Order: structure tokens, then sequence, then C-alpha cells
RNA sequence: UUCAAAUGAGAACUUUGAAGACUGAAGUGGGGAAAGGUUCCACGUCAACAGCAGUUGGACGUGGGUUAGUCGAUCCUAAGA
């Protein structure tokens, strides 16, 4: 069945950084 | 057709539109964070004060030139989990009180009215001329007051998944506008980004925004949209007044569905010079998420008694929509005289409060608001006999909701594709299919939704702006340009965030986001982008 | 083909005989008939004018000549069965007597 | 008639409050075996005799 | 019921068959901290008491109903 | 269409019988549209609804 | 004429532009109620595909009596088996009991 | 949900007077709402909260 | 009884207009008593019923509507119980 296969598919697949802005009100 | 005269009517709106923005970020941070002012503004006064700031403002601009023009985008304030069409009126304070006495305190910032440190708040606001229309979004962060410093600075940066959020949407924007940007020159466009000979695609468009979202642990809230702008056609209400033809990239429930298992708007198409667009982008945090699951929304009612729900939220909405296909002879005389000055407005949204002879206030006084709310109540006494014959609808009130798949795929409905809310008052939202591979309609949906235990909102921060794409005989300066009429570094500047992810620079979509950055602040070989700049007020 | 006649119809060796509640409908069909027979035309309508004429003197008053202004004319709606009708109008005259068939030119 | 005194007029508002077909919802449930009103009453078909 | 709060002050309300017009001008007036003007009653065809309520020119029946929630 | 509201408040707002009541067989949509009898006095006052003259009898023979 | 022409002029507004050959834009109910009225056919049935399946399931019920022929549901009238002044019959030389 | 008969038995006159106040306040609330929205759970409980007050101030 | 237009898949029968007639104030008019009990009115709507038809209906489905110190009951007594 595609339900079935989707729903297999779908269950098996789920299965330093950045700094913006200041010290301020802007 | 771009001309000189529409040209210039999107340029007005867009000045007007970056002044309220001003306005209303002074207002905010004069009552928060300055702390001069004595009386701490709320959010339905700051709404009231910005659409008269508006009025005041446009009643200058085309008097006896420009045959309508008014608010596009009423003044909306929203908090954190709060999505959009947050703005109450004057006359529901009281009201929102006793809806959500004995309720949590998850949303008190918009039950109370007054803002909060930490708290997102997203101003969104829109301006038309004759119907070209500028509208202006931008999310914005409440600090905490420091007192040691001679300075008035916030103690510190803001950390977490709101600030994910902030700087998610923040680079998506800026990205998104030099993509735009890029079509002028489809030479300047990066290799590893997309085809040298090939123009601007929705897919790029998808992909760059999708990349971004997924970098940060971000998703895409389902209002999102990368779209072309006409005359009284500005996607003012999407999801209430269907249109002929469409030209955009939107992001949906089907959407997440796809991505996962990899009038109809598609990706395929290619931007073309002469065009405006408008950019909304809303980014949901998925910091508290420890598994993976859907991005939906919850549309927010005012009836308490409909469940027992302690974190839920009773609330009216403040804008209506006039259907102009729906034609209804009244009984009440006030009703009549109400639908009158409804039809008077036009085709773009509209608060009770707008229709008062009294608003907008020339001299903000006591005597002023009284007559406001005196004006209110017959005015909410019309428009009952309005709703009722379907002359008006609601713009509706979202918050952002998480669902995990397993709930759903473990969820049964025998139905399927045949369901749908028999009970719907608007049609859009009732016939649709947020799963379409899965054979789940929106009324399943939200009762996995209600029925789930683990179902979390998310804050959410949204960043949007108009653009033009001025061709060489249209731009001042004899080659072609982006004119952003809404945005930029002086109206939309980013708030202190600190954020522990980032773009990793070993993918190709974020090597074409680093060169997109570069040639964006190249303005001598580079992308030329024209800001519009906020009018003067003293 | 448009074309467009006067006639006149003798509806006294027509109506010779009928029953008096039924002079007046015997006469309407009785000008569809005639209008058929001139045009080739199933579909004929009659004016409310010429109705008028008809019924003017009551059921069983008809006039034993009429004098008419038939046209047949174009069916423009594809829908219908017919490409050509014929339209009966009155001809208000002094007298419906000594009158020939004529052609009327369409300007 | 229309001078009526009030317990006919309370009989025939129980009579108008009966007056109606099944509800929908009556025919989804498990094992129903109701599937019209059998009790159903029209003022030109059966006369409730005061 | 709605034409008679712009149309004559008036708030329209089912009733009690137990009550009385006294019962009802003290009720509203206890509930709503309004003057009452009069009273008409009458008995409906399915049973229940629906009473007319006009309210003195003091007050606006316009807030009451916007203080109920229903407008 | 079906104008027999119309046509019945027509002749109670203009205060003469059905008989004498006249509605423009071109505005069927306008007329369609009035519910009430405001409406119908709009429409009376601006010519879509037409009251009649009384059909005579002379008395010149008598 | 051309005075009275040129004054009547029509002018597209943004209402003939957005709602010119749009329609509806509020689905119709199945009993024509307004947005606040009740509707006691059809308020326990949230979804239109199950009030589908339940209309399908009267209108299968339906049939047994309108083949014979009942104005509806309160259509309760009985025959006699057989009628006494009908079947009761010896006319004798005198008073009958009809003409 | 609702109120308890335990922590109702708790309490004296007054505050059972006042808390049956309350939650007739909020069943003629409720009765607001019902006229928009036919669908209303919460009268259920409110009004078997008004039956447990009356209950136990009886006992 | 007739003509035209509209609605509709479908019009002899629905709607509007145009005509011809009738009840002829002891009416086919306007109100009531007894009786009926929502049949009144609006919206939706055609399976069954309206011994033809039907887009129409006193039909079917959902609702709205009956406001009194002065109109009646309520009070009085009659033949009577
Ligand atoms: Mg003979
Ligand atoms: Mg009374
Ligand atoms: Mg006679
Ligand atoms: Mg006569
Ligand atoms: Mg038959
Ligand atoms: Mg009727
Ligand atoms: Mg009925």
């Amino acid at each position: 069945s595609s339900l079935t296969l989707v729903k297999e598919a779908l269950w098996s697949v789920i299965d330093q950084g950045t700094t913006l802005g200041g010290p301020f009100f802007p | 057709i771009l001309q000189e005269s529409v040209l210039n009517k999107y340029r007005t709106a867009g000045q007007i539109a970056q002044t309220a923005l001003k306005y209303v970020t002074s207002l905010i941070n004069d009552s928060y964070h300055s702390k001069t002012t004595q009386r701490q503004l709320t959010v339905p006064e700051l709404c009231l004060l910005t659409d008269s700031f508006i009025l005041t403002r446009l009643e200058q601009y085309y008097k006896n030139k420009v045959n309508e023009r008014g608010i596009a985008i009423p003044t909306t304030i929203d908090i954190d989990q709060i999505s959009g069409g947050w703005c109450p009126e004057i006359d529901d304070t009281q009201n929102l009180l006793n809806w959500n006495k004995g309720k949590d305190s998850t949303f008190a910032s918009s039950v109370t009215g007054t803002l909060r440190p930490g708290d997102l708040v997203k101003i969104t606001l829109g301006v038309h001329i004759d119907g070209y229309t500028s509208e202006v979004s931008h999310t914005m962060v409440i600090y905490p007051v420091d007192e040691t410093k001679p300075i008035l600075q916030p103690t510190g940066p803001l950390l977490g998944g709101k600030a994910d959020a902030v700087a998610a949407a923040h680079i998506a924007m800026e990205t998104v506008v030099a993509l735009l940007a890029c079509a002028l020159t489809p030479e300047k466009l990066p290799a590893s980004l997309g085809g040298t000979s090939s123009g601007i695609t929705g897919q790029l468009i998808r992909t760059i925004v999708d990349t971004i979202a997924r970098s940060y642990n971000c998703g895409v809230v389902p209002g999102s949209r990368v779209r072309r702008i006409r005359r009284f056609l500005a996607g003012q209400n999407e999801g209430i007044v269907a249109e002929r033809e469409y030209k955009g990239v939107v992001w949906t429930e089907s959407h997440q569905e796809a991505d996962l298992l990899s009038a109809i708007p598609s990706d395929d198409f290619v931007v073309q010079s002469g065009e405006v667009y408008l950019i909304d982008l809303k980014m949901a945090s998925l910091e508290h998420c420890t598994k993976k699951g859907l991005v939906t929304l919850e549309t927010v009612d005012s009836y308490t008694g409909k469940s027992h729900k302690a974190g839920e939220l009773i609330a009216r909405p403040g804008a209506y929509v006039r259907d102009f296909a729906q034609t209804h002879i009244l009984k009440l005389k006030t009703s009549r005289q109400l639908l009158t000055k409804i039809d008077k407005q036009g085709v773009y949204p509209f608060k009770l409060s707008h229709l008062s002879s009294n608003f907008p206030f020339v001299h903000e006084n006591e005597e002023e608001l009284q007559s406001l709310k005196k004006d209110l109540k017959s005015f909410r006494l019309g428009m009952s006999e309005i709703s009722n014959n379907y002359l008006c609808v609601e713009s509706p009130i979202q918050i952002a909701r998480w669902v995990p798949w397993d709930h759903i795929l473990k969820a049964t409905n025998p139905n399927g594709n045949l369901s749908y809310d028999a009970t719907s008052t608007l049609t859009l939202p009732g016939h649709e299919l947020p799963l379409p591979k899965l054979g789940v309609s929106a009324i399943k949906l939200k009762s996995l939704m209600n029925s789930t235990k683990e179902s979390i909102s998310l804050p959410v921060a949204r960043e949007c702006n108009t653009i033009v794409l001025c061709d060489s005989s249209v731009s001042t300066t004899d080659r072609p340009e982006l004119l952003r009429l809404t945005g930029g570094s002086k109206t939309c500047q980013p708030s202190w965030i600190h954020s522990q992810h980032e773009l990793n620079p070993q993918d190709s979509i974020v090597q074409g986001i680093f060169q997109l950055a570069t040639l964006a602040k190249d303005k001598r070989f580079g992308l030329l982008l024209k800001e519009t700049q906020p009018m003067k007020q003293k | 083909d448009v074309v467009t006649r006067e006639y006149t119809i003798n509806l006294h060796k027509r109506l010779h005989g009928v029953s008096f509640k039924k002079r007046a409908p015997r006469a309407v069909k009785e000008i569809k008939k005639f209008a058929k027979l001139h045009m080739g035309t199933d579909d004929v309508r009659l004016a409310p004018e010429l109705n008028q004429a008809i019924w003017k003197r009551g059921v069983k008053g008809v006039e034993y000549r009429l004098r008419l202004r038939i046209s047949r004319k174009r069916n423009e709606e594809e829908d219908a069965k017919n490409p050509l009708f014929s339209y009966v109008e009155p001809v208000l005259v002094a007298s419906a007597k000594g009158l020939q068939t004529v052609v009327v030119e369409e300007d | 008639a229309a001078q009526k005194s009030f317990r006919i007029k309370q009989k025939m508002a129980k009579a108008k409050k009966q007056n109606r077909p099944l509800p929908q919802w009556i025919r989804l449930r498990t094992n129903n075996t109701i599937r019209y009103n059998a009790k159903r009453r029209n003022w030109r078909r059966t006369k409730m005799n005061i | 019921a709605m034409k008679k709060v712009e149309d004559g002050n008036i708030l329209v309300f089912q009733v009690s068959m137990k009550a009385n017009k006294y019962q009802i001008k003290k009720a509203v007036k206890e509930l709503y901290e309004v003057d009452v003007l009069k009273v008409n009653t009458l008995v409906r065809p399915n049973g229940t008491k629906k009473a007319y309520v006009r309210l003195t020119a003091d007050y606006d029946a316009l807030d009451i109903a916007n203080r109920i929630g229903y407008i | 269409a079906n104008l027999r509201t119309q046509k019945r408040l027509a002749a109670s707002v203009v205060g003469v019988g059905k008989r004498k009541v006249w509605l423009d067989p071109n505005e069927t949509s306008e007329i369609a549209q009035a519910n009430s009898r405001n409406a119908i006095r709009k429409l009376v006052k601006n010519g879509t609804i037409v009251k009649k003259a009384v059909t005579v009898h002379s008395k010149s023979r008598t | 004429q051309n005075r009275a022409a040129r004054k009547n002029r029509y002018v597209e507004r943004g209402s003939d532009v957005v709602f010119g050959d749009q329609d509806a834009l509020t689905a119709s109910t199945e009993n024509g109620v307004k947005l606040r009225q009740t509707d006691r056919l059809l308020d326990g049935v949230a979804d239109g595909s199950m009030r589908s399946k339940a209309d399908r399931m009267a209108k299968m019920e339906r049939r047994e009596r309108n083949r014979h022929a009942k104005q509806g549901e309160s259509d309760r009238h009985n025959a006699v088996s057989l009628s006494k002044h009908l079947f009761s019959g010896k006319r004798g030389v005198g008073k009958t009991d009809f003409r | 949900a609702g109120v308890k008969a335990y922590e109702l038995r708790t309490k004296s006159k007054e505050q059972l007077a006042s808390q049956l106040v309350d939650l007739k306040k909020e069943l003629a609330e409720l009765k607001v709402q019902k006229l928009s929205r036919p669908s209303l759970p919460k009268i259920k409980t409110v009004r078997k909260s008004i039956a447990c007050v009356l209950t136990v101030i009886n006992e």
C-alpha cells in the first residue's frame, strides 16, 4: 500500500556562533 | 508597469511606514527601556497611537490627487508564541482580564498589555497610496535596564531559542533581499549558488531560507511568503481573500512533509525586472523540541467554556475584512451607517476605531478617548449584525504550535482525504489539506494537536520588507538597483542577541550566501541597494 | 436568411365556427401557423402589442383581417435548436383591406 | 382559540418543542437502531385532542 | 431584540416562569446596577418567559450589552 | 426570481392594494435585494416601484 | 445628452479590482442559517464527510415510507381491514342505509 | 475538573457562599457564550460544582 | 384565458411586466366567536404529498415572531351545581 510505504518512510526518517546588535537600545 | 508616479506613490508609502516604525520603536524604548516616561504604554495604546500617527502623516500627502489611501495593514504587536493578528482595541482590556482570569501566566504580557523583559515584540504595519502598498514588520527584544552604567544599555544580550529565531530571521531577510537584487544583474549570481546564465528561482529562494532555518534550528511558520505585489493586490488578506494569479514561494505543513520525505502557489517562476516583491518571514524556535515534529497554527477564540486548559489564550480579534462580493440589507440603522463607513474604507483590513470621526485625534485628550470609546460601543452594536450576515469576517489570531511526527503517524483517521471542517465560517481554511501525502485534513490536525500531551508552543521572530527592482530607465543612476521601501539599518536594526549556532562554511549554499553578502556590501562592482529613509518629525 | 415582409391574414375564415371562449387563443395559434407557413420557422414569437391587438375586443371579438409584419432573424444563442426564428409584429393601419404582401427593406 | 388557557398553551409549547426530526449524530452511534422519529406529529395529520 | 437597544433603550431577557415584574426589575437592578424604567413580559410559544426591560434615561442599554458580552 | 414578498411590502408601504403596485421589470435584482420596508420606500422614491392611478368610474352619463 | 453621458462615467475601484469576478468568500450553510443561528439537525456532526454519511443513511432509510407514499414521518394513517357499514348489508323493503 | 467535596468541607459558611456566588456568575457567563458556541463542555462541570457546594452547605 | 422577459437541466401551471375577464359591498373584500395549534414570517429546499405538472406550496429542513393599570379573563349574580 502506498500509504503504508509513506508511513514507513516517514517513520524511518524520524527514527563561536553569531552575534547581532550591541550594548544599546536601537 | 513601473512609472514615475507609481514609484513616487510607493516611495511615499514606504517613507510613511518607516516613520511609523521609528515612532513605535521610540515609544517602546521610552516606555520600557529608557524609563523616562512616567506612565508605561500598553499594547492597545501603542497600536492606536501608531494608527493615528500613520493617518496624520498620510493626510498631508496626495490630498485631492489620489482617490483612495489609508492604512493597509493595521498596527499589529505580536509577543513570543503569537504569530499574528494581535491588535486589540482599547475597549477590550477589562474583557481580556476577565476572560483570562484563572489562566496561566504564559500569555500574561498579551493579557495585561504590559511588556516584560526577554519578550520578542513583532511590530507590523502597512501603508497604501492609490492601492500601491508598502509593508514593514520588525522583531525587537525587550531587555532589563542596567543600573551601574551611566548610559542606558541592556544588562546582557538575548540568549537561547529567541536569539536563534531573531538571528535566523535577520539573516534570511538580508540574504533574500540580496538574492532578489541579484535578479537585475544575472551575471553577478554566484556559480555555486546557481546558474550563471540562469535567473532567480523560487527553488533557490526556498533552499536558501530552509538552509538558514536548519542551520539555526528553526522552522518556517506556515505564513511566510516571498511574493509579487501589484495594485490593490498586496496579500493583505492571503488566507481570507482568494486571488486569481499568484507568483511567489510559500511554506506550509505540506512543504514540511515533502521536505521530510525527500491560485496554488508554485516555486516555478523567474524573478523579473520592474516588479515589486513583499518578503515576510517568520522563524519559530526549536530549542525545546527534543524530537522531530511539525509546525502548525492554532486559532484563538473568545470562548472560555470550550475547554479546561490552563495555558489557553482567550481573546477577540481587532481587525476585520469586508467581503464586497456579499450583499445584504441590514435591519439596524446603526449597522447600515457602519456598513457605509466600512465601504468607504476599501479592500484593506480595518479596525473599528478607524471608523470613528474623532479618530485620528488632533490633540490627545481624555475626553477624545472617551468619545472614541462611546463611538466604539455603537460600532460593536452594528458590527454584530454586520458579521451575522457574512458581510465582514475576522482576521484570525494565530499561535505557533509544535506537534511531534510519531503522534501523527500513530493517529488514525477513518475519513482521510474526505474529511473537512463543515462548521468553518471561512472557505479557504475550512477546505485545507496540510498533509496531502498522509491524507490528514485541517480538522484532523487540530484534533491531533489538542489531543497530544507534548504539543508545545514556539516563540516566533518576524522580518518583513517590501522592495522594488528598478531597471535602468526607472533608476536614478542609469543602472538597475533594488529600492528597499521598508527595512534597513536605520529602522530594522537588529537587537543585542547571541546564538550558539552559525552557518556552516563547508556547504555550497552557505558559500553562496557569503558571496551574496559580500556583493551586497560591495557598492562599486557589486549590487546596488537603495534604502528608503524615514522622514523627520521635529 | 434575414428577411422582413408585411402580410394580411384573414382570421375570419380561420375562426369560422369556433367556440367563443377559444376565438382569441385560436387566433394566436393560427397566426403562429401562418408565420410558420410563410417563413419555414418552427420558432415563432409574437409581440405583446400584437397580443393586445388580437385581444382588444375581448375573447370573442377578433378582427376579420390583421396586417402583420413578420421578420425572420438569426437565433444568436448556441443552446437553441434552430438557427432562425420568426418575430411577428402588428401593423396598425387605417384599414386591413386591400393590402398585398410587401417586402420591407432593412436598414 | 386566541383567548386560550395557560394549561392549553403549555401543552402546545411542549408539542412545539417535540416537533422535530432526529439529530444526525444519533445515527452515527454504536449499535443505533433508531432510524426515524416514529412519534412525529403534524397539525394536519393527527389532532392532539386537547 | 438587538434593534430595541438602539430603538428604545430596552434589554431583552429570558426569565423564569415563576418570576413576576417586581422580581425581574429587582434582579436586573441588582445584577447590572441600572435603574429600570419599566418591564413588559410575555410567555413565548416554546414555554419560556421573555422580558422587555426598559432602563431610565440616565443609563444606556448599549453599555450593559457590551458588559454582558453579546453585542 | 420571486418578488411576491416585495409586491406585498410595496402594497403595504404605499397604502394601496397589490392591484395598484407596479414593479419595474428591468430592476429585478434591485427589487429582490429589498427585504425591508425601508428599502421598499427607497425603491418607491427612486421610481423602481410606482403607484398606479385608480380605474375611472365617470358620472357624466349619470 | 452628450453632457449627461460625459458626466455619467464609470471609474474602477479597489473593490472592482479585487472582488470584480470573485464570489462567495464564505461557506454557504446547508440550511441557509446565519452566523450565530443554531442548526438543530447538524450541530452535533462537526465534519462534512460524516454529515454526508448521515444524510445518505437518512435518504436510504426514507425509501419504504416513500414507496408507501407517506407525506412524512408524521403521516401514520391506519386503515381498517373491513368496514362494517360496507359489509353489513341486508336490504329489505323499507329504509336503506345509503342512496 | 470542578470542586471537590472534601476540600469544600474544610471551609466556613461565608467562604462557601462566596464560592457559590462566583460559580453562579461563571454559569451566567457560560450561558451567554452558549448562544454563539453550541458545544460548551465547561457548563457541566460548573453545574456540578454548584450542586456540590449546595450539598456541602446543607450537610 | 393569452403574449413577452427572467429563473431553471426541464415552464400550460413559479416571478415581473403586458392584455382579456370575474367576485360586484347579503363579495371571491375587511374583522371576529367556537375549533385548530404555529398552519403566521424569513432563509434554505424537492425524495414523498398537492388524483397532470411544478423551479411553486398550508409540503420538507433551520430559525424568527404574540410586550396592556385603561382590551378580556380575573369580580358579580342568572337557570342551575
Ligand atoms: Mg358550429
Ligand atoms: Mg401580558
Ligand atoms: Mg354573475
Ligand atoms: Mg361583472
Ligand atoms: Mg401529481
Ligand atoms: Mg405562507
Ligand atoms: Mg415549516
